[PDB]
């Protein structure tokens, strides 16, 4: 459902790169259904429409402000400054993603996600989908290649 | 001595009453010894004999009797016609037969001047290259010699429908509707005859009709093949 | 494994060709087994698998395989049947037999998927019941059979002589010459068909013009004679 | 070390699909390594050279007759229609393969390959590499696409 | 003991003629008495039954026609005789084209006294020949007088 | 030349039973042959022309009756009782026919025939004369019966 | 010698019949041989042989011949005696009877039992005694005796002469005076006979008489002298 | 010299005695010569002589008589009478004889005129041919011819019997009772002789008989033998 896997490094247990997917349905502004894993374990969690546009207060900001911070940290909207060190508990279940600035720092979006005893069937539905996304694009060079030759009996036909 | 054998070949088979069996055979007789081929169509046998053992199974048997060793074969020779003589005969000379595992004995036993003239026939199962030559091989060629007889024979048939054309499409009615023939037509002709004929000529009996119309060509076909 | 052999008989020859001569050959394939019985027209060759035997050569000559027992023998045609009704099998198929030692063994090479097939026939010349049962027996039937057709087609040959003659010599009449059809003599022809053309057709040879223009006939004499 | 992970069924997860992963040098017969898998501990084995020879020596085919053969087995190069059995009891953990016909199969190559010694980077080094050949394909194909009409827009100037 | 003579001839001395009686009892399988002659020795051979019966079997022979054989063989180029002195066996084969062959043969004993048995031959055998006369006259002459008899 | 043999005894052997044979031309008087055989040993003579008239002269009979009552001993001619004096020494090869009847002794014909070189020939040939026409009367025996 | 002898006295005269001139003879044989005696009426002669002589002579004169002495006796007498007892009777034999100095043969030339005989009578000169015994004494007797009847009968006739004489003279009676018988007067009755009787009644002629007419009285006289 | 022999034939006998035995001599005599002959029934004894001879004889016995031969022979006759001629005187000079030797001596002395006249018979023993023509064929004649004497009267002496009959009818007159001879039957008589009489009337004796009856026919007899 439009996801959007993203290798993320947990600062409280680095050196392993988790990968947190978050699949948003059209509107991300309403429904944030969020799973994690490191290859072994697994998490899910969802946001509702609800629970980000309380999240305003947290922040503190219109949903402008907050929603376009959370594509930035996890739909990876770029930053030639622009940083995040995700962090979160296990023996909690609680998801948190700071924005990481000059010295300071602070907690932005949170999420009461809660994990899941079926690792097996959940990274391999991960890996199904990394499978293709990754082939899609093989077969999309492939044509997309033989296209750009073509120019060459074109420049001077 | 592969002289005996040679003549083997040519002398076509034929019929024999047993005192209970009935088997079609050949055989060809000499001064030194003869070749006696013998079959039941269920499996061939042959026996070869020179004239050693010629004197010597004589008085084994003819024990009141002593004749020289190649005189024998050439009385014994005259005594066996009941085949290609006439079908009748052969006097008292009763064929007795017996098998015991590959073995064949045609213990003739017959009359001699009026005498108790005795022979007996110690033939073995015949070996392959032989029945090649006498029953599969030849044979085989007769079946393909004949088919390409009834073509000729048959397409032959049909220039005589061809000319009764030019009396019919003229009018010229025949004087007898008798003699009136339908057309010959290969095809049906040839359909009909697996329905009719075949079921009773393909028929082989007990080989009697094999020799009683067959070796007329038999013959005429070995023998073409050494040539 | 009997129901097995009788098909055997029903099914007609056929002459594969193969890297060392050609070789005269019926298979009859089923789930028990089958039944070989190959021959150059000088020697006959039988061959009764089955099941068990089947396995402790064919796991036994295909190591890495997974083929069950009954399975085997189907896959088996595929590489037989389009090889044996003619000469248009593909070239995935050596086929080199070899024999010696009283024995013959067929040597059959092929592929299945690609995944190269291998498999032997190991026969032993026939036995004497069957060198007849399967050629002398029914090859005489098709002689005294056929030789119905020659004496039938004679009879309806020279039955249309009468009414063609019967024109002339009554109603009297011409017609286009070219047809002059010359008069029907059985001997007349017979002789001329012997210093002619007799030769060039009672050609046994390798064997191929048997099927080639005769298996046919085969069948429906040996079908005549059991069912 | 080019990788080529295909799905699979194993009979032990006739339902459960089951990833493998296939590494080697420049040619595949030079002895090829792969590492199956299905979320939840993985599988590794290795295959020498001559040991591939030796497998296809014995399957009555000839070098390059097999060494084909098996890319169209142990790659999933197969089309969809195509049907190859691929079972690995998870007691004696051996892996095999044959080639389905008129219930007639073919050992055509097997190998056996011991437990992961940890699902972990296994499982991650499959997802973490299927993303970096996806994002590399991107800026490749973001740059094919856009490079597709900057080679053909103005072939003037 | 009704007697018969009949001349045969040996191969041990062909030229010398000889002589073969034959006195069988009724009939001829029961035996008789055969003796072999030269008009200077004798050779007497008593040939019973029980020892025909074990000829046709011992040479196969149909006693059906067997022992008819015997009547052209002991007292009429067919048929045979050769009998050796020191052999004292009478063996004698039916000759035929090509080939011929035994037919029993006795061991004819000689006789240590010639002079009686070469005269009971010629003292009977006066008869056969002499006394036929008087049957041969009796028709000679009966005959040869009837003819006017169908001229009547 | 024609013959007749007959059997006969001997005084000096009477057991021995002595055969004669004897040939002749057309006449009996013209002279002829004697022969004797005791089933051994022969005894072969000749006669003379002569010595026809030595023998009906010596005597008392006419020539008239010369071999009339001689052929009544030789030929079987022994009536009711007519015996005839027939004798012949061996060891002195002396033959001699008196005529007996009545204590007489007519003395009629005597030969001097003595034994021959070849006696196994002479005896065999006189079987022949009865084995070869034995079949003659007997193929008269049915011949003449039904001509 | 004795027997043999007195014998040929009791024996009368028979004469038989010779060729030339029969002789008056008289044989007696017996079994011990025999003793004839013949005499011509001038000459007589005698000769008693005996068994010795009898197979000797016969030994000469039929040499061709054989038979007992003893009983050749009996075969000869049977050829004299019917001529014995008259000359005419079966003569069965010829004689030659010859003489000379003082012997005489007689060559009985017969034939016994179909068997010629053969036999001689060498007799000799009769002695002087004999010559009277049998002739001149006995002889005597008779023509002396004869005489005493002629005197006797003429004195019969006398006596008988008277008594006629009584009648006639005395009983003065007569008769027919036919049969007148004269005085019988011997003196005259002689005179008359010696003169016209006694010629054509005395001649001896050939002894035919003595034998016969008297021979009778001979034997008489004989056996009363001596015996 | 037949003249004396045939003198002496017709001579009839005597009778004369010596002393103990008497002979029947015939001499016949004449000037010519004698011719003497005598016997003793027994042996005759002839003795011819011729006139010379007499001489010497008739000196040496009549020593002192003186005689001519011729004279003498007569003179000498004169003993013929004393030969009783007719039974004279027998003893007038005694005669003698002596049978000695072959020959016999007959002496007769005598006294011719008182004077002693002597003389003597040199007789020799007779011939045979002499004595069948003194005694045998001549006495011989007697008996047969004698026969007749009787014969002759046997019906001389029945031809009375008849006469005599003729009277005994015509008469009867028979004087002397001891006269009637009985009927004279031939038969009978000749029988009665030889019955009682012949045993005495054929004896002969020393010859007297013979001379004094017989003499007178015997002459005739001995005379009449001839024509």
């Amino acid at each position: 459902m439009e996801r959007k896997i993203s290798r993320i490094h947990l600062v409280s247990e680095p050196s392993i790169t988790h990968f947190l997917q978050v699949s948003w349905e059209k509107t991300l502004e309403s429904g944030f259904v969020i799973t994690l894993t490191d290859g072994h374990s697994a998490w899910t969690g969802t946001v509702s429409e609800s629970e980000i546009s309380q999240e305003a207060d947290d922040m503190a900001m219109e949903k402008g402000k907050y929603v376009g911070e959370l594509r930035k940290a996890l739909l990876s909207g770029a930053g030639p400054a622009d940083v995040y060190t995700f962090n979160f508990s296990k023996e909690s279940c609680y998801f948190f993603f700071e924005k990481n600035l000059k010295d300071v720092s602070f907690r932005l979006g949170s999420f009461n996600l809660e994990k899941v005893e079926n690792p097996a069937e959940v990274i391999r539905e991960l890996i199904c989908y990394c499978l293709d996304t990754i082939a899609e694009n093989q077969a999309k060079n492939e044509h997309l290649q033989k296209e750009n030759e073509r120019l060459l009996r074109d420049w001077n036909d | 001595m592969e002289e005996l054998e040679q003549g083997l070949l040519m002398q076509p088979w034929a019929w024999l009453q047993l005192a209970e069996n009935s088997l079609l055979a050949k055989v060809f007789i000499t001064k030194q010894g003869y070749a006696l081929l013998v079959s039941d169509l269920q499996q061939v046998w042959h026996e070869q004999v020179d004239t050693s053992v010629v004197s010597q199974r004589a008085k084994e048997l003819n024990k009141r009797l002593t004749a020289p060793p190649a005189a024998f074969l050439c009385h014994l020779d005259n005594l066996l016609r009941p085949l290609l003589k006439d079908a009748a005969h052969p006097s008292e000379a009763t064929f007795s037969c017996d098998c015991v595992a590959d073995a064949l004995i045609l213990r003739v036993r017959s009359e001699l001047s009026g005498l108790p003239f005795y022979w007996n026939f110690h033939c073995m199962l015949a070996s392959p290259s032989l029945v090649s030559q006498h029953l599969i091989r030849p044979l085989m060629g007769m079946s393909l010699a004949l088919q390409c007889q009834v073509r000729e024979l048959a397409t032959l048939l049909h220039m005589k429908d061809l000319e009764i054309q030019d009396y019919q499409e003229s009018g010229a009615t025949l004087i007898r509707d008798r003699l009136k023939t339908e057309p010959f037509e290969e095809n049906s002709f040839l359909e009909q005859f697996m329905i009719e004929k075949l079921p009773e000529a393909c028929s082989i009996g007990d080989g009697k009709p094999f020799v009683m119309n067959l070796q007329d060509l038999y013959m005429a076909v070995t023998t073409q093949h050494h040539h």
